[PDB]
């Protein structure tokens, strides 16, 4: 059934029994079911009123952590010198979840996710190193994300005209404020996104190219920029995003992720060269099935 | 605390104790029973 | 009417007729663990009359240059009879204890002791760094002696240590001093051969005068283990 | 106005914080749920479900192998089979069951797990193996005779495969930790050994050595607090396709 | 019994006592309890309606003040340069709270303390001088300090991957904000925490290295960066950590500490060379037992 | 939005400010509390204590001789045995005490303490001592008929060994100081004096000398305020270990 | 003031005004009285 | 959160404001207030005396 | 507005209209009356 | 075993009792002294202090 776990279960007082045709500790594993086996049939049990809750580990309070998603350094400088006629003091970060592998492994504990997403983003400046790197502070600069869907116009410079934003939604910042933060809402075209699917992208049958790229993962573009004009001198911006989720349901829980990831686009493996956390040995190596590693001298 | 006109701007929901554990552990056509063998 | 005083546990009886008081630490009794505080789920094992009796320890003689003398509360008994028997074999334990401290003397002798009963006494070391050894402090029925008795070998004060449960025994006023120990631990339970709960310790304030009586003046002290259980059964480990 | 102050921690950023932010997409009209099977409210309901521990982690044994215990006829009775080392946050046995991986996001733990043990020989094939679980305090048990003075149950094969050992809640203190000092009076759980009770006994014509496959699990009384990063995994490099997000 | 007490207690009138039997004035130390004996049957007193709180001396106003727990500070250049491959702009503490004497010998007061922390951090900054020490300001930085448990991955580098923190709880804060404020939970393993430890915290017997350590003392590490890249110049940072108690609740008090502490570990005591607080003479010395040092000289 | 603006003492910390302030471990469950005996709400519990006085405090004694002070038979009448300096701040036998130790986190105090005096020499040794309290204003009294002028009770041993000289609060104000201005109107207590009423007599054959333990402690009427750092601790450098916890 | 949803981030609690002296001033087994002889 | 925003005036210290403040010494008990002769009210009751 | 637990913190007290301006202009024994010869 | 510690003072007798502690209903007064119907047990005295 369905029942509410504020707390653990309670253990009851258990006493000898001598029962034929009652087995407890007996189980058969082939039927898919875990052992029901309960401590006060396994062994003589006192009481125990236990008051342990369970509210730390909810899924939304195992998920609902802000985590590292996008960071990225681009120049603050006049990019126009030389053999460029583009200013340039942008960049632009196609949305993914998969880039950094803490946040993706615990994503990955489940097949489905639907969930509302808290964006903050944390700039950071520096001043660059070179010759006449005389520092003189770190400037209050204003910058510009702007939300970028499938199909709408991308800024090619930092002086381009799709900065308006008429319909797609800007943040400007500044650097010396509290973070930027804003909520995306549940974006998926399904009920759910998908964290696996196991399928192609495309209806045409290309010989390789497509396979694991979820059509629905298709979030789009974010591109920021410096709104301020050129200085004399050269700064480094660096922009990093936390995702938050919230509201969240999680469906299908999955075997957690062992070996290294490789890519961001496919479940690839290689392990390392040896254990722990190779293709043969996950676990690292005791001399035999009789050592313990941790023992007790006595 | 939420001023914002949509629900989804709202804080977490950190709040649904239901459990179910019944899904993955037990997950057969017919119901086992506490000390019966099973099969 | 407050002065005589018999106590009985188990197999075992004190008497005395010169006690001042009975000194029940924080007005508290021993009691066993309720269902509400336990955490081990197994059913614990509770001997009763074969380890809540007294065990009296080895005498130590009382001189005219004694610094004083202490036992760690339950390193003390590990060694010692169907107690010690059960502590090998289990994991966990708890107990309070009932500590009796007997000195006798003549109307010519004088001398006080504070016999004062420490909760979690980590010992310090004077003039090093290093922490005290194994041996310094598992000294089991031996007991120890203080250093600097002054500073509660522990950068403390003596003087001060009277907010700690404690009786003193005047020889001009009386002979034995008993003081009644309850579970103190964060832990519903511990392990008996790692933590000590307790120190009991005592320490001559006012130093023995003989003037010319009997010279050799023992003090000896006798534990009883209250509402002893045990939790964790296994293969006995010393 | 409202005469108001900023108290310290102000305009700080906590990964942990929890509040209303604005929304981005106004009216924005998310797609209606479906039913979707499996859904998780809680992360001890995953802890419950039972995995299989290497319990042969050793040299050699490559892949499924470590997955599989090989138990063979005797020729010396109260003979040692195996022991695991029962501990989640050093390398071990453990360390490959869902459980452990779990509990590995989190610093304190309580509450009774179980192991389950399955016999995966012929038909024909009978024996008496003894699982004892050892409280801490001392070293591991190397002879039945005092193995069986702890927790203990006697495995008899037959038309049920599987037995289970439950390895009770047995703590001084309420919670434990994930230590990295495996000797200590907080982290250290026990051991667990199996023996021949018996022996295993096969006809003529049978094979003489034959597997155990071990499982894991929580019990409904176990809990996790202080979640942290677990250890299982970690970034050196930026992986493959993650800069050319950018172009 | 147990009284409330808002105030302390009335004094009453007191007449001449000359009776037989009666003899509030004598005690008897040796049964462990305190005198009994009143002012008003040791003098004649008059009546006193007193009207003095107690409300400042409360445990929880005794204990609930900030005081400083940890403080460090580190460099902030490139470190890159020379034999050093690791940029190390960063710096990791294991959390103890007997540091620093003057909450710690408040703390000692109890044997056994349960309390939540409310945590703030105080950084500061100053510009090195060396050189071409020309200052130009100090700048507006970013840190980050994540909270990390017993058994999780500590970072080794200011530009280590351990710092996404998708699990390990981070606060970003800056140079010009108010100080960072979060509380930490009472996060001990037990009812209570233990100021002493009259015991061993390994299962195993050596010889030495373990006694006075507690088990459940160990909360883990905090570690503190620097977000933004290094500037051409160097800088100090200073972080002092403040820890103030609430909802605070003391067991078992016990004698203040008297001798110097000599390290975090251990009770070991040497005190001064002379008195006062020395291991033979707490108290100063007067000539004699008849000698008042500060005597009116009329 | 709000109008609203900043008052005076925005962004400050202060050390005694009482907010809530973000839980950094959201949901987190605390260990249950269990009965822990000798809970202390109120710091005037503890000072209600009594606590041996360093009345000895001179060179030459060290250690627990300091704790104890000798009575011997005298050859002279109306002798004087000695006085114990009524303060709290300075250095004088009441340092000692768990009631100085407490209060001198504090700066002001008001209320009624109280001494208890413990004679432990031999059961056939008698002896009257008059222990004498001056309210302040003048020099410590020298000779017994000066002294028995204030408050004071005469001690007769017998069979109960202890007494007690309460010190009545008389003080022009409300609350007094912990000056280091002894001989101010603000700070200055009194003196506390002994002398022999009759003498200490003892047979043939028992010691001639004893010794007193002197004891103090506030009564339910003593009050503190105005908490300050106490000078009874300080550092000069970090301790041993300190600096380890940063590697 | 507290707007957080774990009730421990709340201000301190400097409310307890209930004494006990009687636990470490008279710990004895029989209750002493006044003006009667301590033993 | 509440939506805000800083009015003029913000920050100042104007010495004529009223407003609470935050209090240094947490549960100080003041000394109760006994009878003094002549108290004053206000210092209209003053320039009336010749 | 006081959101501080000690009442001292709160704002000034500026409402106590009550005067007695008798005890500085006539603190004689006997009270004078208007127009009656004063002695 | 059993034991019983006494101090001497106004009251000057003390009394240690032999309690019943046998496995059969019934003990005799046989010639074997170690025999398991006749055994007794042993009492001694030792110094307290
Ligand atoms: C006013 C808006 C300007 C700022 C826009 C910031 C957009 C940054 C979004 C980064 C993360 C978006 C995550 C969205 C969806 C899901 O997590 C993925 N499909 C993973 O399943
Ligand atoms: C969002 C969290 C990031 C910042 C984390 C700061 C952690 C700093 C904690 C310092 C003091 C913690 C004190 C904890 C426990 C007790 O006081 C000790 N066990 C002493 O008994």
């Amino acid at each position: 059934i369905e029942e509410v776990m504020k707390t653990v279960a309670n253990t009851v007082e258990s006493e000898i029994r001598a029962e034929l045709g009652v087995i407890p500790s007996l189980n058969a594993a082939e039927t898919g079911a875990t052992s029901n086996t309960t401590p006060e049939e396994a062994i003589q049990t006192r009481a125990v009123i236990n008051q342990h809750g369970t509210s730390e580990t909810l899924v939304e309070n195992f998920l609902g952590r802000a985590a590292l998603v996008m960071m990225k350094d681009f120049e603050y400088k006049n990019h126009v010198t030389g053999t460029q006629k583009v200013q340039q003091n942008f960049f632009k970060w196609t949305i993914n979840t998969r880039s950094y592998v803490q946040l993706r492994r615990k994503f990955e504990l489940f097949t489905y996710i639907r969930f509302d997403s808290e964006i903050t983003i944390v700039p950071t400046i520096r001043l660059y190193t070179s010759t006449g790197a005389s520092y003189s502070g770190l400037p209050n600069l204003t910058l510009q994300a702007m939300f970028v869907p499938v199909g709408a116009p991308t800024p090619k410079s930092q002086d381009s005209y799709e900065w308006q934003s008429a319909c797609n939604p800007s943040v400007f910042f500044k650097i010396d404020d509290p973070p930027a933060r804003m909520t995306i809402p549940f974006m998926c075209i399904n009920s759910a996104y998908g964290m696996f699917y196991d399928g192609f992208a495309g209806f045409e049958k290309t010989a390789n190219g497509l396979y694991g790229i979820n059509p629905a993962n298709t979030m789009g573009n974010l591109c920021i920029r410096v709104v301020n004009a050129y200085q004399p001198v050269q700064y480094t911006i660096t922009i990093r995003i936390y995702l938050k989720p919230k509201h969240i349901k999680a469906w299908v829980p999955r075997p957690p992720r062992t070996m290294p990831y490789m890519s961001i686009a496919n479940t690839n493996y290689t392990g390392h060269s040896s254990a722990p956390n190779n293709v043969n040995a996950i676990v690292g190596n005791r001399t035999n099935i009789t050592t313990m590693p941790n023992d007790i001298v006595t | 605390i939420n001023f914002y006109k949509d629900s989804y701007a709202a804080s977490a929901s950190k709040q649904d104790f239901s459990q179910d554990p019944s899904k993955f552990t037990e997950p057969v056509a017919d119901a086992l029973k506490a000390g019966a063998p099973v099969l | 009417s407050d002065r005589v005083l018999q106590l009985k546990l188990g197999n075992s009886a004190i008497v005395t007729q010169e006690a001042a008081n009975m000194c029940c630490a924080y007005g508290e009794w021993p009691s066993y663990l309720p269902d509400n505080e336990a955490t081990a789920i197994d059913k614990p094992t509770q001997p009763e009359t074969s380890t809540d009796r007294f065990y009296t320890l080895k005498s130590v003689k009382w001189e005219g240059t004694s610094t004083g003398w202490w036992w760690k509360l339950p390193d003390a008994l590990n060694q010692t009879g169907m107690f010690g028997q059960n502590v090998q074999y289990h994991y966990l334990y708890r107990s309070g204890f009932l500590c009796h401290v007997q000195c006798n003397a003549t109307k010519f002798h004088q001398g006080a002791l504070l016999v004062v009963a420490i909760p979690e006494h980590q010992l310090g070391k004077y003039n090093t760094g290093t922490s005290a050894s194994f041996d310094d402090v598992m000294k089991g029925k031996t007991g120890g002696v203080f250093t600097h008795p002054y500073v509660l070998d522990d950068g403390t004060s003596l003087a001060c240590s009277l907010i700690f449960p404690h009786q003193w025994i005047n020889l001009r006023t009386n002979n034995s001093a008993t003081i009644m120990l309850p579970w103190m631990n964060c832990a519903p339970m511990d392990f008996a051969l790692r933590h000590n709960q307790w120190t009991l310790a005592i320490i001559p304030v006012v130093p023995l005068n003989t003037s010319g009586g009997t010279t050799m003046v023992p003090i000896t002290v006798s534990i009883a283990p209250m509402c002893c259980e045990f939790n964790g059964l296994r293969n006995a480990i010393t | 106005g409202v005469p108001t102050y900023l108290l310290p921690g102000s305009s700080q950023f906590m990964t942990t914080d929890d509040h209303s932010s604005a929304p981005a997409f106004p009216d924005f009209s998310p797609t209606p749920e479906i039913h979707i099977p499996g859904r998780v409210h809680n992360m001890l309901e995953l802890v419950q479900v039972e995995s299989m521990m290497e319990i042969n982690n050793v040299a050699g044994s490559s892949g499924m192998e470590r997955l599989r215990v090989e138990i063979s006829v005797q020729t010396d009775m109260d003979a040692l089979l195996f022991n695991i080392p029962l501990d989640i946050q050093l390398d071990g046995p453990l360390r490959s069951t869902l459980l452990a991986n779990i509990a590995r996001y989190y610093t304190h733990w309580s509450g009774s797990m179980e192991m389950t043990f399955m016999f995966c020989g012929s038909f024909m094939a009978t024996g008496k193996v003894i699982l004892c679980y050892t409280p801490p305090g001392g070293s591991c048990p190397t002879d039945r005779e005092s193995a069986m003075l702890g927790t203990h149950i006697v495995w008899d094969f037959g038309l049920q495969s599987s037995i289970t050992l439950v390895i009770p809640w047995i703590s001084g203190s309420h919670f434990r930790m994930f230590n990295s000092d495996a000797k200590s009076i907080n982290a250290n759980v026990g051991y667990v050994t199996c023996f021949m009770q018996t022996n295993l006994i096969v006809p003529k014509e049978a094979a003489t050595s034959t597997y155990i496959i071990g499982f894991a699990a929580a019990k409904n009384d176990f809990s996790l607090r202080l979640m942290r990063d677990s250890p299982d995994i970690g970034q050196s490099q930026q992986l493959e396709g993650a800069t050319a997000a950018f172009q």
